[PDB]
């Protein structure tokens, strides 16, 4: 099994500076090359250098040439990059392509940097009640409004994830003043109403924040 | 060296899809194609099925897709190796789309603003729209048939899980602003039908 493993999500802010380490396993590390390769959101690949990890040497693109760093670490298989002074065009997935020593075979899961200068907000929960217009044919509408957080991502469940079913929880949107904003609905009987408690379990492990919202009807 | 793709390709199941790559003598250079279905890292062709087939000469190289699935709707990249800079060298990549999807017209769901956001001295109106495909959606909000396009945020479509699209728009307003109008509407259309919901203080 040829894989390789990169490091979790990075937040960081417009200035600063980012590692990411990439783990290879089910090859010898030193007899194939290393590339990298980043991906901006919505944009196509470009690749950004290679390091072979026998003489450590690099060879960089023009355009990262200065800011990236490549390294790597014999001992544990792992190679490294390192992305100085960060810019908001640095946002973007960052991979690890494993490179013949003519194979450019495997690719790690890659690594999100998302480079911003919004600071880390938990969101205000806001429930979504029912009511008419939410009920159409004996089934109503419930929701519950996450609002204002930044970073990515949240999780919501309803009933401490005893209500799967008819459950659709949205993308979040990225406002313009930089904080993000999701919903999650629920389509229940109305019969239901009255006689069951639901409440939407909003978790955002990055502001250490968790909100279970009851929602009412009207 | 440049590499130039199609940006797109579209195709009905089960027919036989072709993407070029097109560079200086391409045909003597070896091309590799790599595959990349969204949300996930790039997994490498190169030819996994043998409806995967290559073929490179003078100066485009060409993957062709035989007896073409939705499972291959994703993103395609030829590659090379520019041996003046010990280069890898990606090129634009192209979206291949399949024509065999059923079409869908988009369900809306409008919610009014929370008494507690309300008591915060904030309100958003918030419009839920699913199960429509093809993905493209555009929305738009009324305030007494007044056009409003001041604190509108909307999403970009995203497939769902039942392989249909949803995306959602948020109005952004003021207590005074929202309790000042007799309704608000957001309208959302999709390959020019259109669907409305009202809501209004009441």
């Amino acid at each position: 099994q040829v894989q390789l493993v990169q490091s979790g999500a990075e937040v960081k802010k417009p200035g600063a500076s980012v590692k990411v380490s990439c783990k290879a396993s089910g090859y010898t590390f030193t007899d194939y090359y290393i590339n990298w390769v980043r991906q901006a959101p919505g944009q196509g690949l470009e690749w950004m250098g290679w390091i072979h990890p026998n003489s450590g040497g690099t060879n960089y693109a023009q355009k990262f040439q200065g800011w990236v760093t490549m390294t790597r670490d014999t001992s544990i298989s792992t190679a490294y990059m390192e992305l100085s002074r960060l810019r908001s065009d640095d946002t973007a997935v960052y991979y690890c392509a494993r490179g013949g020593l003519y194979g450019m075979d495997v690719w790690g899961q890659g690594t999100t940097v998302t480079v911003s200068g919004a600071s880390t907000k938990g969101p205000s929960v806001f429930p979504l009640a029912p009511s008419s217009k939410s009920t159409s044919g004996g089934t109503a509408a419930l929701g519950c409004l996450v609002k204002d957080y930044f970073p990515e991502p949240v999780t919501v469940s309803w009933n401490s994830g005893a209500l799967t079913s008819g459950v659709h929880t949205f993308p979040a949107v990225l406002q313009s003043s930089g904080l993000y904003s999701l919903s999650s609905v629920v389509t229940v009987p109305s019969s239901s109403l009255g006689t069951q408690t639901y409440i939407c379990n909003v978790n955002h492990k990055p502001s250490n924040t968790k909100v279970d919202k009851r929602v009412e009807p009207k | 060296s440049v590499l130039t793709q199609p940006p797109s390709v579209s195709v009905a199941p089960g027919q036989t899809a072709r993407i070029t790559c097109g560079g200086n003598n391409i045909g003597s250079k070896s091309v590799h194609w790599n595959q990349q279905k969204p949300g996930q890292a790039p997994v490498l062709v190169v030819y996994i099925p043998e409806r995967f087939s290559g073929s490179n000469s003078g100066n485009t190289a060409t993957l062709t897709i035989s007896r073409v699935e939705a499972g291959d709707e994703a993103d395609y990249y030829c590659q090379v190796w520019d041996s003046s800079s010990d280069h890898v060298v990606f090129g634009g990549g192209t979206k291949l789309t399949v024509l065999g999807q059923p079409k869908g017209a988009p369900s809306v769901t409008l919610f009014p603003p929370s008494s507690e956001e309300l008591q915060a001295n904030k309100a958003t109106l918030v419009c839920l729209i699913s199960d429509f495909y093809p993905g493209a959606v555009t929305v738009a909000w009324k305030a007494d048939s007044s056009p409003v396009k001041a604190g509108v945020e909307t999403t970009t479509p995203s497939k769902q899980s039942n392989n249909k699209y949803a995306a959602s728009s948020y109005l952004s307003l003021t207590p005074e602003q929202w309790k000042s109008h007799r309704s608000y509407s957001c309208q959302v259309t999709h390959e020019g039908s259109t669907v409305e919901k009202t809501v209004a203080p009441t």
